[PDB]
RNA sequence: CAGAAGAAUCAUCGAAUCUUUGAACGCACUGCGCCUUUGGGACCAAAGGCAUGCCUGUUUGAGUGUCAUU
RNA sequence: AGAGCAUAGCUGUUGGGACCCGAAAGAUGGUGAACCAUCUAGUAGCUGGUUC
RNA sequence: AUUGGAUAUGCCAUAUAAAGCGCUUUCGAAGAGUCGAGUUGUUUGCAGCUCUAAAUGGGUGGUCAUCUAA
RNA sequence: UUGACCUCAAAUCAGGUAGGACUACGCGCUGAACAAUAAGCGCAGGAAAAGAAAAUAACCAUGAUUCCCUCAGUAACGGUGAAGCGGGAAAAGCUCAAAUUUGAAAUCUGGCAACAUUUCUUUUGUUGUCCGAGUUGUAAUUUCAA
């Protein structure tokens, strides 16, 4: 049972190929969702400083957005982290305000009727 | 600019936030309904075999002899010591109801 | 003959840029070129530059 | 080889060829016509949404961004938007004023049913208290809240 | 209202109550067919929760199997091959004796438009899904097999990863 | 070689055709049938179907049913 | 008052079918004691050979 | 020619309706021959057999932390 | 009695569906040599499986799964031989059971009638009515993140 890379050239162009029709259905938003930032969990790299995967709810809620339209804005959501220290909860928060800072928001056309 | 800046640190500086509770941690608590079902089966179904042979030696009072059985039949004491509480609460209610 | 062979060989950066700042430097030495076969014998100017 | 692969090569009938292969070609731009009109065809991704004043990706790049030329108290505070760098992102963002202008009207009107619920209940409790006309049920027949019935209020206003 | 009623009568399998009916029923169920439709189930709060819904399309059967691979794990392979129409849904323990475990095994009709249309069962029709008793893929299936989230549950070790410079 | 002059040992291809067999399907495995329909010129022939298990439904009847029921 | 790290080569060594050829196998599964196919590059201190 | 997701715009909308956030002097159901124990096989889990549970409980880690199975 | 309801059957009763083939990848059962190994058997897809923690960890804590790199030939075992961590690829979350709609089974298959619709006279629907399914519970609602 032996293993060649051979195609390591063709899976990265592949994997190009692939981000740019993701792109071409998807225009105006970014190919990439946004990630928070988190601190490893350990103590050889509690002092670093990485990516995480979604926004806990007090990070929703204390930024501003509720938690059903943040996944609609691109904005993802982790109900398993909580924050424990506050220099957590606002690394992240203003992680949230600075990207609806850059947000356009198409409006969506809705549904009138003529009664009510 | 939205940019994550990974690296380094960020800050030294904490404070400890009183963490709510969580719903999925409250499981296991005595619905006020369910306790009322619960009697009201045990009641009904009866008793098993080896559980009314522990309501007699109860009654005979060979607790010792209650507590090996139970042990024996159910696996460690904390699973026996709360049968045996289960069983003695039906015994004194019975008593004093009959 | 099996395909794990190896064929792809490392070299460390800093000795493909020395190799490829010697291969550009001798590049402008008019003698070095007519020796690897060019011909270059009526060239204006070595190294040759034009304007954009 | 295989006797499947080897029949059809022997035969007469034609291969069934499909001419697909278009290396080097990125994947043309449909949904907005604004960007695919600034898109261009040859750039990549990352290139394009630089040159058209959008971000690729919010989150770090994890790798080496190119290169071309020699380069020389406060949860409560909000962040004031941000300026678009780019007259196509300006592009895109007047559309969304333009969009929003359109879809201005949000109040709703009344039909009959509830026109005519709404004056049975003001002509007879007034115009203020209306936790007691939600308390009445006689006239209150679907039994709205006060919330609710002041909405209605509201509504039949325009 | 009665599940959760059912749910604690269900809970005591020796109390006077089940072994009267342990013996009664095993008894009749002998006297039936190995295998044999089951007009409803014969615990409806246990069948309600696995995902059992009384409409149609939705089958039920009964099967005894000889104790001394898993009984339960027995009996929906049997099902299947016995209704080989029918997509195994679940499978629950209904009754035991002394010689036998009877099991009952759920099933759903892939082609029933009940079915078909229905938005929450429509993930059975899908062909992925083809006698998921005999792959491992039910509920005992993934149990058997040591499959789920922990520390307490091959190639990935001989193989030799030659990357392309090496 | 023949061969016609919308030719073509051509291409495309979305329409029909697609022998006996084979999971192979009336029983058998050559034969023997059954049923219905079509007809022939009551009988015969041809065509159609006539394999099992299971699922949803329809009709029919029956159980030693449970009743219901004056 | 640190001298390593990385690449390439050479020779050496240990594994891997392991310089090449050669010992009854055995096992699984089949075919009509026999026979077939694979696992198998099963096993060697030994035999014969190993090229300007 | 055949389709895909968007835009533009016409018509129709059963809206007496349906959502999100908010506040709570009222509430909050949680998967059993399963977990678990003894014991026997298989290769730690899994399987048979013998018994067989609980409700701030139960599993797992370090009086605590985390998780919420069938 | 009638006749309901339950079971029992049959029918060339309508509408269906299963088998065999392929097997590189994939999911199971099972297996000796020389090792979850060949084989044997069973079941699938364009991927299969896995999957939104009865998961780590002892941290400033992380956060579905899968693959890659490292952790590492390390711990542990006694040569066999990992897992968190970290860094990358990719990312998306969810539906039930357990609630009395109880001021109204609000749910659904099938027959029939027209209306449509098409990769399509070959597809797939709606409206109306009738009959069944269903109160031993089909919809809405809610899934612990609440």
């Amino acid at each position: 049972y032996v293993k060649t890379w051979f195609n390591q050239p063709g899976r990265k162009l592949r994997r190009r190929q692939a981000r740019q029709t993701k792109a071409a259905k998807i225009a105006p938003r970014p190919v990439e969702a946004i990630r928070p930032a988190v601190k490893p969990p350990t103590i050889r790299y509690n002092m670093k400083v990485r990516a995480g995967r979604g926004f806990t709810l007090e990070e929703l809620k204390a930024a501003g957005v509720s938690r059903r339209v943040a996944s609609t804005i691109g904005i993802p959501v982790d109900h398993r982290r909580r924050n424990r220290s506050e220099e957590s909860l606002q690394r992240n928060v203003e992680r949230i305000k600075v990207y609806l800072a850059h947000l356009i928001v198409f409006p969506r056309k809705a549904g009138q009727p003529k009664k009510g | 600019a939205p940019g994550l800046v990974v690296g380094l640190n960020k800050g030294k500086t904490l404070t400890k936030r009183q963490l709510p509770e969580r719903p999925s941690r409250r499981k296991g608590h005595l619905s006020k309904r369910t306790a009322f079902v619960r009697s009201i089966v045990r009641e009904v179904a009866g008793f098993a075999p080896y559980e009314r042979r522990v309501m007699e030696l109860i009654r005979n009072s060979q607790d010792k002899r209650a507590r090996k059985l139970a042990k024996k039949r159910l696996g460690t004491l904390k699973r026996a010591k709360g049968k045996i509480e289960e069983l003695t609460s039906v015994i004194q209610s019975s008593r004093l109801a009959h | 003959t099996k395909t794990w062979r190896k064929w792809h060989v490392k070299v460390n950066q800093n000795e493909k840029r020395y190799a490829i700042a010697s291969a550009v430097a001798a590049s402008g030495v008019p003698s070095l070129l007519l020796a690897r076969g060019h011909r270059i014998e009526e060239i204006p100017e070595v190294p040759l530059v034009v304007d954009d | 080889a295989n006797p499947r692969q080897r029949n059809k090569q022997r035969s007469g009938k034609p291969r069934l060829t499909r001419r697909n292969a278009n290396k080097k070609a990125k994947a043309k731009i449909y949904g907005n016509f604004v960007i695919q009109q600034n898109w261009d065809k040859h750039a990549t991704l990352r290139q394009n949404y630089a040159r058209l004043g959008l971000l690729a990706t919010p989150n770090y790049v994890t790798g080496g961004v190119e290169k071309l030329y020699p380069d020389p108290d406060v949860l409560d505070k909000e962040i004031s938007i941000a300026p678009a760098k780019t007259e196509v992102v300006r592009q895109l963002e007047e559309e969304a004023v333009k969009k929003a202008a359109r879809q201005s009207n949000k109040m709703l009107p009344l039909s009959a049913f509830e026109h005519a619920y709404i004056q049975r209940l003001i002509n007879k409790y007034g115009t203020e208290d209306f936790e007691s006309m939600a308390k009445d049920v006689k006239l209150n027949s679907k039994l709205f809240n006060g919330s609710k019935l002041k909405n209605l209020y509201i509504r039949m206003k325009a | 209202g009665a599940y959760k009623y059912l749910e604690e009568l269900a809970k005591k399998k020796q109390s006077d109550v089940n072994l009267f009916l342990s013996r009664v029923r095993a008894w009749e169920y002998r006297q039936m067919n190995v295998i044999h439709r089951a007009s409803r189930p014969s615990r409806p709060d246990k069948a309600r929760r696995l995902g059992y819904k009384a409409k149609q399309g939705y089958v039920i059967y009964r099967i005894r199997v000889r104790r001394g691979r898993s009984a339960r794990c027995t009996a929906e392979e049997r099902v299947g091959r016995y209704c080989s129409n029918l997509r195994v849904l679940n499978s629950y323990w209904v009754n035991q004796d002394a010689t036998y475990k009877f099991f009952e095994v759920i099933l759903v009709d892939p082609s029933h438009k009940a079915i078909r249309r229905d938005p929450r069962i429509n993930w059975i029709v899908n062909p992925v899904h083809k006698h998921r008793e005999s792959r491992g893929l039910t509920s005992i299936g993934k149990k058997s097999r040591g499959i789920g989230k922990g520390h307490r549950f091959w190639l990935r070790h001989n193989t030799l990863s030659l990357r392309r410079y090496r």
